[PDB]
């Protein structure tokens, strides 16, 4: 009171010092049950991959993709993310995903990178220097390599020009090294651009087959549809907490309600655009929101010149959550709020320091 | 497998009165016993609705479609700009068991019709992007509202049992939201699909305009009455 | 080639203004606890130029 009034003496009366509010306890978040997972299993666990010059292209849209299991699994030899850090994929997301899968040698792993050159980087698959996404590679010697030689896989080696970014050429035309024309028959200056991989179980590290899949994420102006699951938690009641119900955030105490939401609404507001009820996306029940209590505090004093003991009144606050003045002296609950530091008597005198609702206090104690 | 028919489908392009039909819930907010004013795209009261008894019609901002359907002759809808493989095309079909929604660059024939003895009205279907399957949409008045805003395709629907003879009844019935599509296409025209046996269909079409409306919400959150704030001085 | 200059590349959180960090500890990028052992999901936070 002295600090607010900015004086070392205080006359008899009631003064308003500060405010009081109930702090939130913890946080909760609610989100739907999560479904429609993206089919990564059918891509990475595919029985047969295509050749590098005929890389399989897959389009992914309208699903939830969990990269946590992909990152945590150590079965992948090479895990190179260039556009963004792997930990942030689950937070933000793009409008579509493209997966390009093939099998290459163990030495040609670094050819699949921005600003890289080589036979693969210039004849089979090309990445732009501004490419964003990730690359996954893992050995498949026990499966792709054959004891008789996995001659099915082929690589392009001969072409007049290079390959454009995300461009595939599968032409089997006889390349003409020189100026001598060929009638479809390979000669001195004519050769087949495609040659076979020769994987065997005993070939050495580096020549072993490696399955490689590159993921590119694109953000066309269409709304984004594919990214990670939204974490959720349980819910509490009868406690002032803050909540994030399906993107709608706010504080208050949540109770059970008897309102009948028609089967397609999500949340309700009464007037002046203030939310009153919500529907949790999992249990599908209607709850009720109430702002947890707050109010101003006041001090009743008989004057510094007379005494030095005071009384404290909390305005419009039920005497259930008051909290050194938590217990103090006898507590009196009145129509104007709650009062600590004074005694209620059965007599009735004139009014000295008005309090409210027909009651007031005076110094005798108070 | 699509061939142009001999007779012309010259349907009489009549006009009639809209009365007070074409009201839909604008959002997903519950309100109880309150009057709320909102500005959005609606069908003006007592407007002029076109009656067809199969031309390509403009889409404009949105479309209100109505049919006093008997024995399910209407089957679906086609949406697009060039109606060929040069541009993405939307297709909706409600066959006997399911509803199928596709977004592909079809090659439609000059007179698409579903045929009877599933989809053969297109010569080809390439570069498909979006697919969707759900429960069937369908004396029986079927009302639909189609809108396309910022890459979102909204479909609102309502079914009503009617006993009136010819024209739209004098009454109020709000349209509940049905389906949302997160796909971006700059649709400008559309077409109706019929399954006519190889060997007399009437519907109503109206257009939407931006304006302000006042809606009344009862205790249970249902819209029971509305007022157009630009019809006459009393309404204002 | 000069390699006397190195910069930090990984940190648990951001830096408050006018602070200095010189500690050189392994970075546990993944869920696997490195426990001072360099390997998968464990990288040296200092990168040369
Ligand atoms: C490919 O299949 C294997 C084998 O089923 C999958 O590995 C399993 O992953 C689950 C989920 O993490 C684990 O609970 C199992 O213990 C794993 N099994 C083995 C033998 O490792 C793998 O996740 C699949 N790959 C994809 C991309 O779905
Ligand atoms: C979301 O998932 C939860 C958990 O699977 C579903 O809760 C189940 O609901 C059924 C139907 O009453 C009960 O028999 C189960 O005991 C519930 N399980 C749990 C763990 O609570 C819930 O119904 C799902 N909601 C939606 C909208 O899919
Ligand atoms: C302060 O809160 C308590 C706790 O709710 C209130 O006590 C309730 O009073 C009503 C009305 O008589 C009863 O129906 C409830 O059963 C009581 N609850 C409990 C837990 O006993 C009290 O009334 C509140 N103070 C004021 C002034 O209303
Ligand atoms: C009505 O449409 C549904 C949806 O396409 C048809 O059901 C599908 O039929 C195809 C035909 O080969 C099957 O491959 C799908 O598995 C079916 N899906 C479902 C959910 O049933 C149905 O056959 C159509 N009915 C008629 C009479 O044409
Ligand atoms: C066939 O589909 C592809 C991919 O869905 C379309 O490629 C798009 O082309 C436009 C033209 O500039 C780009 O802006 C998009 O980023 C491309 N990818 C998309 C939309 O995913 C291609 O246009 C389609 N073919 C036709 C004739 O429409
Ligand atoms: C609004 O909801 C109330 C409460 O559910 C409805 O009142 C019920 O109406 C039915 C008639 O079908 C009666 O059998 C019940 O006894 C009524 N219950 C109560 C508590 O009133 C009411 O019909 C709904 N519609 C309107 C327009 O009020
Ligand atoms: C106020 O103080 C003066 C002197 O300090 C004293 O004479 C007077 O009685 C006091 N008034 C009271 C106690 O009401
Ligand atoms: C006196 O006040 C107390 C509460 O302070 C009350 O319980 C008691 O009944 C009152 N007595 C009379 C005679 O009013
Ligand atoms: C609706 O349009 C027709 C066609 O011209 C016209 O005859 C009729 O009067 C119009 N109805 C109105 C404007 O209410
Ligand atoms: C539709 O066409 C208009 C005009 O050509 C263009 O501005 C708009 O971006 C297009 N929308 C698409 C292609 O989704």
């Amino acid at each position: 009171t002295k600090c607010t009034l900015k004086s070392f003496t205080v006359e008899k009366g009631i003064y308003q010092t500060s405010n009081f509010r109930v702090q939130p306890t913890e946080s909760i978040v609610r989100f739907p049950n999560i479904t429609n997972l993206c089919p990564f299993g059918e891509v990475f666990n595919a029985t047969r991959f295509a050749s590098v010059y005929a890389w399989n292209r897959k389009r992914i849209s309208n699903c939830v993709a969990d990269y946590s299991v992909l990152y945590n699994s150590a079965s992948f030899s090479t895990f190179k993310c260039y556009g963004v850090s792997p930990t942030k994929l689950n937070d933000l997301c793009f409008t579509n995903v493209y997966a390009d899968s093939f099998v290459i040698r163990g030495d040609e792993v670094r050819q699949i990178a921005p600003g890289q050159t080589g036979k693969i980087a210039d004849y089979n698959y090309k990445l732009p220097d501004d490419f964003t996404g990730c690359v996954i590679a893992w050995n498949s010697n026990n499966l792709d390599s054959k004891v008789g030689g996995n001659y099915n896989y082929r690589y392009r080696l001969f072409r007049k020009s290079n390959l454009k970014p995300f461009e595939r050429d599968i032409s089997t035309e006889i390349y003409q090294a020189g100026s001598k024309p060929c009638n479809g028959v390979e000669g001195f200056n004519c050769y087949f651009p495609l040659q076979s991989y020769g994987f065997q179980p005993t070939n050495g590290v580096g020549y072993q087959p490696y399955r490689v899949v590159v993921l590119s994420f694109e953000l066309l102006h269409a709304p984004a549809t594919v990214c990670g699951p939204k974490k959720s938690t349980n819910l509490v009641k009868n406690k002032c907490v803050n909540f994030n119900f399906n993107g709608l955030t706010g504080t208050g105490v949540l109770t059970e309600s008897n309102k009948k939401f028609l089967p397609f609404q999500q949340f309700g507001r009464d007037i002046a655009d203030t939310t009153d009820a919500v529907r949790d996306p999992q249990t599908l029940e209607i709850l009720d929101i109430t702002p947890c209590s707050f109010g101003g505090v006041s001090v009743i004093t008989p004057g510094t010149n007379t005494s030095n003991q005071v009384a404290v009144l909390y305005q419009g606050v039920n005497c259930t959550e008051v909290p050194v003045y938590s217990t103090g002296s006898n507590v009196f609950q009145t129509r104007a709020g709650c009062l600590i530091g004074a005694e209620h008597v059965n007599n009735s005198y004139e009014c000295d320091i008005p309090i409210g609702a027909g009651i007031c206090a005076s110094y005798q104690s108070i | 497998q699509c061939v142009n028919l001999r007779t012309r489908t010259q349907l009489p392009p009549a006009y009639t009165n809209s009365f007070t039909r074409g009201v839909y819930y604008p959002d997903k907010v519950f309100r109880s016993s309150v009057l709320h004013s909102t500005q959005d795209l609606f069908l003006p009261f007592f407007s002029n609705v076109t009656w067809f008894h199969n031309p390509v019609l403009p889409f404009n901002d949105g479309v209100y479609f109505a049919s006093t359907e008997k024995s399910n002759i209407i089957r679906g809808w086609i949406f697009g700009t060039t109606l060929d493989s040069k541009t993405q095309s939307l297709l909706i079909v409600n066959n006997a068991t399911n509803v199928v929604i596709k977004v592909c660059e079809f090659q439609f024939c000059n007179d698409p019709f579903l045929d009877v003895y599933e989809s053969g009205v297109y010569s080809s279907a390439n570069n498909c992007t979006f697919e969707y399957v759900s429960q069937p949409f369908l004396k029986n008045l079927r009302e639909f509202v189609f809108k396309n805003i910022d890459g979102y395709f909204k479909i609102y629907s309502k079914h009503t049992p009617i006993n009136l003879v010819r024209d739209l009844p004098q009454g109020f019935s709000a349209l509940e939201p049905l389906v949302d599509l997160p796909i971006g296409i700059n649709i400008t025209r559309f077409q109706t699909l019929l399954a006519l046996h190889r060997s007399a269909a009437a519907y109503y079409v109206g257009y939407l305009q931006p304006r302000t409306f006042l809606l009344k919400y009862n205790e249970n959150g249902t819209i029971t009455d509305a007022v157009d704030c630009a019809l006459d001085p009393l309404s204002e």
